[PDB]
């Protein structure tokens, strides 16, 4: 509808404040990944749990080359 | 899905009459900028204007027929031999017609 | 509001900004939902239109006496020093179309470094009409303001100053 | 008196204008409301009290042309400093739609 | 996304190996991410906000600590998504310094105020 | 109905005829002002006055202006009083208090007046002489290029930001070589016979290039050559077929 | 002519 596309322009806004809050924090996440991010900080998560993770995706990508 | 359906752009419109919500909702044509369907439509509008303000005795059925291609076929087919409705042998089109079809005969 | 004053501090004052050639953009008005201290905060900013109004009336009015080629090219340099006045006037509408969370006092913060660069020009407005110079003194009178001691009026002379040049370099190439 | 009108007076001061409720009672002294929240407001408000100073001071020996170069590239200096404060006067001000 | 099926596209997209490739990684992701699934400490986006303002510190920028408030306030004018403490901690925790102590530092309180 | 229908949705035509007129919209008093500025007069006890007037929608005063500044005569905001084409001030815009919107359009009304003058001038030969025809011809031929950029500007209202303060912006360089021609011309249609009303027109033309001799100098010089034009071929016809031939003793060396 |  019209007032449910203006939700979907209130998280198209902050979706772009995240590329400002990233970019000043340098992080090496790109675009896609960030996108998984979001739908996971949604469901409620521990980033002190999510950051190993990432930190051994990205080394067994270095580990399997 | 969310993500999916994020990545839509939107018009650039905006206006100064609206700062709470001002994302555009494009200005609408006139009455001399539209055509072929607002021709349709206004010639179907003056027409039941004339009726009206003759009384009903200007009775001229169809403000439309044919389209562009399929006229001007039937105009070529008209020098075969054969005529349209107005003859034995859009309403600006029977001057046009007469023309071709004075040809004909 | 600040669609009619960011109109207002450019060549349209209307009737809340009142406009005078002694102090212009005048304002005393009871507004019952702004602050009741908010008219000073508006008086400090009326500083910056009241100058850069002045200073369209007289790129307007010269383009013995006056005469010569030499008004259209002082004014004309006041042009050029003009111009990111009007494409930071746009940017801060643009802002304001979308985002109401901005007031008053981010058009007096953004525009603080014209409320400097516009009296110290004014001086030299002033001067060539208290003392008449109209001719080829012009280029005297601007190259030792053109020192300066603060930058913004360091750079704002140099950018007039090509143009008066330009007249000058027809006269003495013509010549020689 | 509701505090949202003690912490919006405040942000004032530091511009060099007075709230509604606090108003300066001597140029010399520092500003004054007119209980836990006006013995806090005083130590927040000595910000406003010293800007006066600098921005009096820099505002006049920056058209004094008989002050010379040096001294006027010390006002630049000092305008330099004041931008900034500025920028976080105008986010404190965004910030509401009270911050203590 | 439910989160089981959402971290083999985490694991599509960080190495360039398919979700019929590996399961590997993704027998480890479920092993950590899983039971530590709730949160243990308090969640506040104020704290991680003052802790993004320690970072750059940190980076001798000021310049962009203070346009970083002004997208906080954005955050507050959205209001749309629904953890803000967690993305922002996360972007925190993979920042990157372009060139210390912490017992002096708080952190989040440990729900030793939880009841239940 | 059915086509009154299609009317409602995609065509308007409310404001610049006696219809009440609104826009779908989001007030909130930053574009609200005007009526914010009356509802606050009013609670003051003015005593009253009522302000009915017709409500004029925002980007269609821009479609005026447009139509005004390009050449074409006779719109619904901007009316004549006397021959002059002024401001009218029975339409409000939801902002601007209604008086920045009289001074603004003031502004672009004595541009138009000036467009409306010359084109009167050029409508008025279509309904021998030959310099005045070719004074209107260069003039012409400068308007069609004048005309076409502000008729491109115009599509875009119909293909977007839109506030005065750009179009106007853009339009600067042009509008200030519009007002040199106002005064070049006038001195040069003062003043009974055809050579003597051509001749200080065209001394008029000579002397006036020299002034400026940026962009305006240009700009009366391809008024000129246009105007020189007869004379030089008389002068080569003197020349090469021996007579003096020009009818009506245009020509300013009495023969 | 001249003017060409």
């Amino acid at each position: 509808a019209a007032a449910a596309a203006a939700n979907l322009n209130a998280v198209r806004e902050t979706m772009d404040v995240l590329l400002e809050i990233s970019r000043i924090l340098n992080t090496g996440l790109d675009m896609e990944t960030l996108s998984i991010c979001v739908r996971l900080c949604e469901q409620g998560i521990n980033p002190e749990a999510l950051s190993s993770v990432i930190k051994e995706l990205r080394k067994a990508t270095e580990a399997l080359k | 899905l969310w993500e999916a359906a994020l990545t839509y752009e939107a018009s650039k419109r905006r206006c100064w009459e609206r700062v709470g919500c001002p994302p555009g909702h494009r200005e609408e044509p006139y009455l001399t900028e539209a055509g072929r369907d607002a021709f349709d439509k206004f010639c179907r509008l003056h027409q039941g204007e004339l009726q009206l303000l003759a009384g009903g005795v200007l009775q001229a059925p169809q403000p439309v027929l044919v389209k562009e291609c399929e006229l001007v076929k039937d105009v070529l087919n008209v020098l075969i031999g054969v005529v349209s409705a107005t003859f034995s042998l859009p309403e600006s089109i029977s001057s046009l017609l007469s023309e071709v079809a004075e040809y004909g005969t | 509001m600040i669609h009619e004053l960011l109109l207002a501090l450019s060549g349209y004052p209307g009737s809340i900004f009142t406009w005078n050639k002694r102090s212009g953009l005048q304002v005393s008005q009871d507004f019952p939902f702004l602050h009741p201290s908010e008219t000073s905060v508006l008086n400090r900013l009326c500083r910056l239109g009241t100058d850069y109004i002045r200073f369209t009336e007289f790129i307007e009015q010269y383009t013995g006496g006056l005469h010569g080629i030499y008004l259209r090219a002082f004014c004309t340099g006041l042009d050029s020093v003009l111009q990111p006045y009007r494409q930071a006037l746009l940017d801060l509408e643009q802002e304001f179309l979308g985002d109401p969370h901005l007031s008053i006092s981010h058009v007096n913060y953004f525009l603080d470094q014209f409320q400097l660069l516009f009296p110290s020009v004014m001086v030299v407005v002033e001067q060539i009409k208290s003392q008449k110079i109209h001719g080829c003194q012009i280029l005297e009178t601007v190259y030792k303001h053109s020192c300066g001691g603060l930058p913004p009026v360091r750079s704002a002379l140099e950018k007039i100053l090509a143009v008066c040049h330009g007249v000058m370099y027809k006269q003495l190439s013509a010549w020689m | 008196i509701t505090e949202a009108a003690l912490v919006r007076d405040i942000l004032y001061v530091f511009q060099g204008i007075d709230g509604k409720n606090i108003k300066m009672n001597n140029t010399e002294n520092c500003y004054k409301v007119e209980r836990s929240l006006r013995d806090t407001a005083v130590r927040l408000s000595e910000l406003g009290w010293l800007h006066n100073k600098i921005r009096r001071y820099t505002d006049q020996r920056s058209l004094d042309r008989s002050f010379g170069l040096v001294g006027q590239s010390f006002c630049a200096a000092l305008h330099q400093e004041l931008r900034e404060y500025y920028r976080l006067l105008s986010v404190l001000h965004s910030q509401l739609q009270s911050l203590t | 996304k439910s989160p089981n099926v959402l971290l083999q596209n985490l694991c599509c997209r960080i190495l360039g190996r398919s979700e019929a490739d590996v399961a590997q990684q993704f027998q480890y992701a479920v092993r950590v991410i899983g039971s530590n699934f709730a949160p243990t400490v308090e969640r506040d986006e104020f704290l991680v906000a003052e802790k993004i303002k320690k970072e750059l510190i940190r980076q001798r920028r000021e310049a962009d600590a203070a346009l970083f408030s002004e997208l906080h306030r954005k955050l507050h004018s959205q209001g749309v998504l629904k953890n803000k403490w967690s993305i922002l901690y996360l972007l925190l925790s993979l920042s990157e310094d372009p060139r210390s102590y912490a017992t002096l530092f708080a952190q989040a309180l440990p729900r030793d105020a939880h009841s239940t | 109905p059915d086509d009154r229908s299609w009317l409602e949705h995609h065509v308007v035509h409310q404001y610049w005829t006696a219809r009440p007129s609104q826009f779908p919209h989001s007030l909130h008093l930053h574009s609200n002002l005007a009526a914010v500025w009356d509802q606050h007069l009013y609670s003051s006890d003015p005593l009253y006055v009522p302000d009915d007037r017709v409500l004029v929608t925002e980007t269609q005063v821009i479609r005026e202006t447009l139509w005004l500044l390009s050449g074409v005569k006779k719109l619904f905001i901007f009316q004549l009083i006397d021959g002059k084409v002024t401001v009218r001030n029975n339409i409000i815009v939801t902002h601007l208090t209604h008086s920045c919107l009289r001074s603004v359009l003031e502004q672009i009304a004595a541009y138009g007046q000036v467009v409306f003058r010359l084109q009167e001038f050029i409508d008025e030969v279509m309904g021998p002489f030959r310099t005045y025809q070719a004074f209107m011809w260069a003039l012409y031929k400068y308007f069609i290029s004048f005309k076409e950029e502000l008729a491109e500007i115009e599509k875009c209202i119909i293909n977007t930001t839109i506030t005065l303060a750009i179009v106007v912006d853009k339009l600067a360089p042009r509008l200030s070589q519009l007002k040199v021609l106002h005064k070049v011309f006038s001195t040069g249609v003062a003043e009974t016979r055809n050579v003597v009303r051509a001749s200080h027109l065209l001394n008029t033309l000579y002397k006036a290039i020299l002034e400026y001799d940026e962009q305006t100098v240009s700009l009366l010089f391809s008024l000129w050559v246009e105007t020189v034009r007869p004379y030089l071929q008389t002068v080569d016809e003197w020349i090469v077929h021996g007579h003096l031939w020009d009818g009506a003793r245009e020509f300013i060396i009495q023969r | 002519e001249l003017d060409d």
